[PDB]
């Protein structure tokens, strides 16, 4: 709704920012981490899923509420959102460990490495799960 | 006009944020160029260079979370203990990183000279990060 301007705007900008890093990739390799482009689409889903609250809220604030108690949005953009950092964790471990083994290392250790990073990664999600 | 308070507060210090960012960025290049042209080589400059842009940037991430909980506070909460845990385990690396900063900018000796150095003598290469 025209209400939600704010959201409008923020979803706006979040889509331009990244269609602008995209363009900008395109001309030229991003310096420091490849990464970039995954980071920047972390930042923009969770302003995304921000924006997806907010409306919620709204929705419900202004529209029926279908028996549905707010915050199941809240939990489905905070797992969805964890969900990608998990996933980018484990391509940067995948990463490490490819550097570690056609480096100088041999593959039991690399893949203890890449396991205990994963294990490590796990317990943090655990914790902040809670 | 129907714009909720906090717009303009928060383009503010976007703004701010950025103009920081920017002469941190040039007070980083001033210090390679330094190190560069002075006794150091151009690998190690750049990795300097770019450990610097990516603190620089981890602590946006961390600054920038006062505005959404959803999008840094549940990777923050994570990153803050890792790299905790890395100094933790790392304090050697920081030791050795500032003390060769500190024979760059300090030249007991240059490339090319005999040196002894508790009781390890031979022609000085090149100074490095580590
Ligand atoms: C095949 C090797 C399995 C080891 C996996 C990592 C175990 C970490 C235990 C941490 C205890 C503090
Ligand atoms: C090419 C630069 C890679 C630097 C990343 C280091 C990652 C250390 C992993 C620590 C495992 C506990
Ligand atoms: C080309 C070298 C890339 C290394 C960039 C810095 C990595 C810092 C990792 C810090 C882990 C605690
Ligand atoms: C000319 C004086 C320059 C002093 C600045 C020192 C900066 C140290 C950088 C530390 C990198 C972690
Ligand atoms: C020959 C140039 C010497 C510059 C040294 C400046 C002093 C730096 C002090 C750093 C304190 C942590």
């Amino acid at each position: 709704f025209t209400n939600n301007a704010l959201n409008l705007v923020i979803i706006f900008g979040s889509c331009a920012a990244l269609i602008l890093m995209s363009f900008w990739f395109r001309r030229g390799n991003r310096k420091r981490k490849g990464f970039l482009f995954h980071a920047v689409q972390f930042l923009i889903y969770t302003i995304i899923i921000s924006a997806v609250g907010s409306i919620i809220n709204y929705v419900i604030e202004n529209y029926k509420l279908k028996f549905i108690t707010p915050g199941v949005i809240d939990f489905i953009c905070t797992s969805l959102i964890a969900v990608i950092l998990t996933i980018k964790l484990f391509l940067l471990i995948n990463q490490f460990e490819k550097q570690q083994a056609a480096k100088g290392r041999d593959i039991t250790s690399a893949r203890i490495m890449s396991r205990i990073i994963k294990i490590t990664i796990i317990v943090v999600l655990v914790l902040l799960y809670g | 006009k129907f714009i909720t308070p906090g717009v303009i507060d928060f383009i503010c210090t976007s703004l701010i944020a950025v103009i920081l960012t920017i002469k941190l960025f040039l007070l980083i290049n001033q210090f390679e160029k330094q190190q560069a042209a002075k006794g150091r080589d151009i690998t190690s400059a750049r990795i300097m260079s770019r450990i610097i842009k990516i603190t620089i940037i981890v602590v946006l991430v961390l600054l920038y979370g006062e505005h959404f909980g959803v999008q840094t506070a549940s990777v923050i909460a994570v990153l803050g203990a890792a790299g905790l845990a890395v100094g933790l385990a790392l304090q050697g690396s920081l030791s050795n990183l500032a003390a060769g900063v500190l024979l760059v900018m300090f030249r007991p000796f240059r490339a090319g000279e005999y040196v002894d150095l508790g009781g390890v003598a031979g022609t000085v290469l090149s100074v490095q990060i580590f």
